[PDB]
């Protein structure tokens, strides 16, 4: 089983949606066409000396075609979102990663480029760059559990889907001012590779508006 | 099985002290500024319901707050004075805070007073949910923290010639709340 | 008798509070009232009234009957606006004074849309066109013509209809924008022609504006700033 | 959407401080005629009320008057006296204003009277619609102000060793309001 | 608060087997939640500083 | 498919009960409750140099559990058995076992600690031990098909099961004094595997008594 799923001008191949969490059983909604298509980011390298990684939402895709010109253009506006991470390695290889949605993940070692990496994300560190078992916050990862996540075990699954709805205090706002959500991926078990095998192996994103809405246009 | 006393209502709805605002007697000697006592209300300060409030991202809470005044005269001196009345203003979001003793913020029609006469029940009020937004807001992820109010508080009488020191414990017991998107709780470490 | 347990709040003074009270007068026959005209059953309905708009607040115009009026004339036909206004209706000098304003004064927290109507007071025989803008919150205001046509606009004939009545929406990301601070957009007339006029008649011509309230308008959360 | 809280109910209904009366205990020392406190009621002194009424032309409204009294000892010798009393008495319109002291009108079956107990609950009457006309006029373009009625505040205990000044505040509360004909609002300047 | 409760408790039964040049030193991770049936009661908040 | 079979206070993870032989076509039956439990043995290391093992039964079961106390505290008792053989290699290894049931296997290089290992069993050898391809009796083990026995070809499966009825000359008999069954597993073809992968395959035992009764009780 291989689908092909499609979004306008853009197709991607995953191996199955067997594992797809929905964050707090809620999908998303319109208030009670075209920028909702499948934005994927530059891939970034999962090392043995790896920490883990970050984006936020919708910071991420502030560049990306029509939801940047509109979240930028508008004024107010909502949207959900569709993170796929593909992690595709070799039978060879072991490890794990939970990717976690982070409703108003506010890091913390602060200043609007600090807090907005944007299509590359950031990068967590192990003692700016937040810690990684603590997600900046003093926070016990093992307690990140409880946020909306996923684990990628290469052993078994090597792609995790996260549909998100919109979270937030108001109906609808600012996306260049305010993220609403953050996606965290950080490894829960080491890379560990047979002995000549590829290094580093490549973990993308694809992220999917769902449900996008602004007002008004400028 | 049973899991009432785990409901959100029963693990916030509890009251907890948040202040202890002091104030003195106007005595004409050589009273500062400490004629009135102001404290913006904010959760931020006692651990234990802020660390119970960072369980969860968003929330919506009535406030009661409870007014536990305590009056003792300062000097060993022969003591007297008749009962002291102590005006309680609560101040909304988006309104002036009082500056001076005798400023017009404790004139107001907007601002609702208490008039605690001392020696009598604890002093009570409950605001309500005063938030622009749907949810209070306890973590937020963008660029321009959530009002609730002010809290103010003087003696009503005036020339009084012996001093005397008195301190409002605040009682608030958040009732009706709702909580969303629960979070990791932090540890005690940063509080 | 029946046994009672008085609670916290007992004997205190609410200024907020509503109980009843004993009449000092119970056996006075109170004069009956009458139908007066014009009963107000609310505040907005003072806010949904067309009042006049001071454009002109500089040091002579102001506090005067000049403050008001918008003198269009012929000069070189520069791009600039013939006035630009913001829509904080209470962070606004100019807004800030008519009844809308004096109105949301009042209050801290407000909601809803406002009409604005310009009104031509030249002559009958004068002709032209003005391009009446409007720029939603978070933009800049719009710096040349072309800028503004481009988004929401409505070319007032100047020759055939003496007003031009343009609404402005409820744009905001809150339910309730607040009365102080920040934006909430920008009305703006151009010169889309410089106004033609026959014979002798004057080329310096007023325009008036009027802001009101909708039925949409409301306000919340009382707020009294008056004192000495 | 809501207009509730810009109804003239919710505008004007709201405790507002309109005096300060002022009163000293009946001490046989050199006291002046500031034995007792009349005030005629009035809304042209608190600009807030008045800028607030001043918006439109007519008006009809009860009154609801409280009395929060706070006394104090004057002298820092060692002051002692028993619970004190004030007469609180409210004087209609067109009735005869206490001269003196032991003025008959503090006597008078006409003149409701408050018998107010120093350290208790704040005392309160609802004075009604007290108007000949149908209507209080804020403006009358005419010839010949509207009268409320007056109050008046006394100490009943007469012998007293220690002197004990007092005041009075008058939080005034319209209750039902209706107001007509409404007019452009004055600005601050004049008040 | 303070006595016993049980133990979990991982042991190999047979030394884990890999093919090739794979490496010999895996991690297992451990996870635990309530049930459906979990109940507390008598709250006891101890925060302080 | 996984099957996860349970007996009482025990579970075990069969990839299938695909190959499941029979002994004789007889299944287990009484005579015309806690004790019949799965019990799982110390496992054996296959090398390159193995040459066998075997265990008896009911003697490998005399200290485990129920099983044990009952067949010591009482005086007869007949059961069946389900000797489950699991030998996780990985696809890389290669290799071939014969299990083997042996009713009344009397082997021979005979003093009952010497015909009666237990738990760990006892080991053939090539040349005490009795010998591999004789069973310890002068016997041609390829003749030694005639048993009731299973392939374990990791090729193609890594796991055997035996169903063994009780086969006795009476229909109750002494545990403690005389076994009934036999299991000898030996390597066809030799272990061998790729470079430098694990280099002795383990080989785990699960017995599960089946029809477990006796008398009469001290």
């Amino acid at each position: 089983r291989v689908l092909q799923l499609t979004l306008g001008n853009s197709t991607i191949t995953t191996q199955e949606a067997a594992n797809s969490v929905v964050a707090y059983g809620r999908w998303p909604e319109y208030l009670r066409v075209a920028a909702c298509r499948f934005y994927t980011l530059d891939t970034v390298s999962w090392t043995k000396e790896s920490r883990g990684w970050w984006w936020k939402l919708p910071d991420a895709l502030r560049d990306m075609g029509l939801f940047g010109q509109n979240m930028y253009y508008h004024y107010l506006g909502r949207s959900g979102y569709t993170v796929h991470v593909q992690c595709n390695a070799s039978k060879f290889h072991q490890g794990a990663l939970g990717v976690f949605a982070v409703p108003e993940m506010c890091l913390a070692g602060t200043s609007y480029q600090n807090a907005n990496p944007g299509e590359k994300g950031g990068t967590f560190t192990g003692t700016f760059c937040p810690v990684d078992y603590l997600l900046g916050n003093g926070t016990l990862l093992g307690n990140a559990f409880v946020f909306p996540h996923q684990i990628i075990n290469l052993r078994t699954n090597n792609c995790a889907t996260l549909v998100l709805p919109y979270v937030n205090s108001l109906s609808i706002d600012s996306m260049v001012k305010h993220n609403n959500w953050g996606i965290a991926i950080l490894p829960l078990a080491p890379l560990n590779f047979a002995s000549e095998s590829s290094p580093e192996i490549p973990i993308t994103l694809t992220i999917a508006p769902m449900c996008c809405e602004f007002n008004g246009l400028r | 099985r049973s899991r009432s006393e785990s409901s959100i209502e029963s693990f916030f709805a509890r009251g907890a002290c948040v202040t202890i605002m002091t104030v003195d007697n106007p005595a004409s000697t050589t009273n500062k500024d400490k004629l009135f006592a102001v404290w913006k209300i904010t959760y931020k300060d006692t651990v234990q319901l802020r660390r119970k409030l960072e369980f969860f991202t968003y929330s919506r809470f009535d406030m009661e707050l409870t007014f536990v005044v305590t009056a003792n005269f300062t000097e060993t001196n022969n003591g007297h004075a008749l009962n002291q009345v102590y005006q309680i203003m609560y101040v909304p979001p988006g309104a002036p805070v009082p500056e001076k003793w005798d400023d017009y913020t404790w004139q107001t029609s907007s601002n609702p007073s208490i008039f605690y006469t001392y020696g009598t029940a604890p002093a009570r009020i409950s605001v309500p949910y005063v938030g622009i937004s749907n949810a209070y807001s306890h973590f937020y992820d963008g660029f321009s923290l959530n009002d609730f109010g002010i809290l103010a508080v003087r003696v009503v009488n005036d020339h009084n010639p012996t001093k005397v020191t008195s301190k409002i414990r605040v009682y608030l017991k958040p009732k009706h709340i709702r909580v969303w998107c629960p979070r990791p709780p932090r540890a005690v470490a940063y509080y | 008798g029946l046994p009672v347990m008085n609670t916290p709040g007992s004997n205190q003074y609410l200024t907020a509070d509503n109980f009843q009270s004993p009449c000092a007068l119970p056996e006075f026959d109170v004069t009956p009232p009458i139908d007066i005209p014009g009963e107000v059953k609310n505040m907005m309905e003072l806010a949904e009234i067309d009042t006049m708009i001071p454009f002109d607040l500089s040091a002579t115009k102001k506090n005067t009957m000049e403050m008001y009026r918008v003198r269009l004339s012929d000069k070189p036909h520069t791009d600039d606006p013939i006035l630009c206004l913001s829509l904080s209706p209470a962070s606004d000098p100019r807004l800030s004074h008519t009844m809308l304003g004096e109105i949301l004064n009042y209050y801290t927290h407000w909601a809803g849309s406002l009409k604005f109507t310009f009104l031509f007071c030249g002559s009958m025989m004068a002709t032209g066109k003005l391009l009446v803008s409007y720029a939603p919150p978070g933009a800049d205001p719009p710096k040349k013509r072309k800028e503004a046509m481009l988004g929401t606009h409505v070319i007032w004939d100047i020759g055939l209809q003496s007003s031009c009545t343009m609404v402005v929406p409820w744009i905001s990301n809150t339910t309730y924008r607040q009365t102080i601070d920040t934006e909430g957009g920008y009305i703006s007339v151009f010169y889309q022609t410089r106004i033609v006029v026959p014979l002798s008649t004057p080329r310096e011509m007023d325009i008036l504006g009027f802001v009101s309230a909708c039925n949409d308008f409301s306000v919340r959360l009382l707020r009294d700033t008056t004192h000495i």
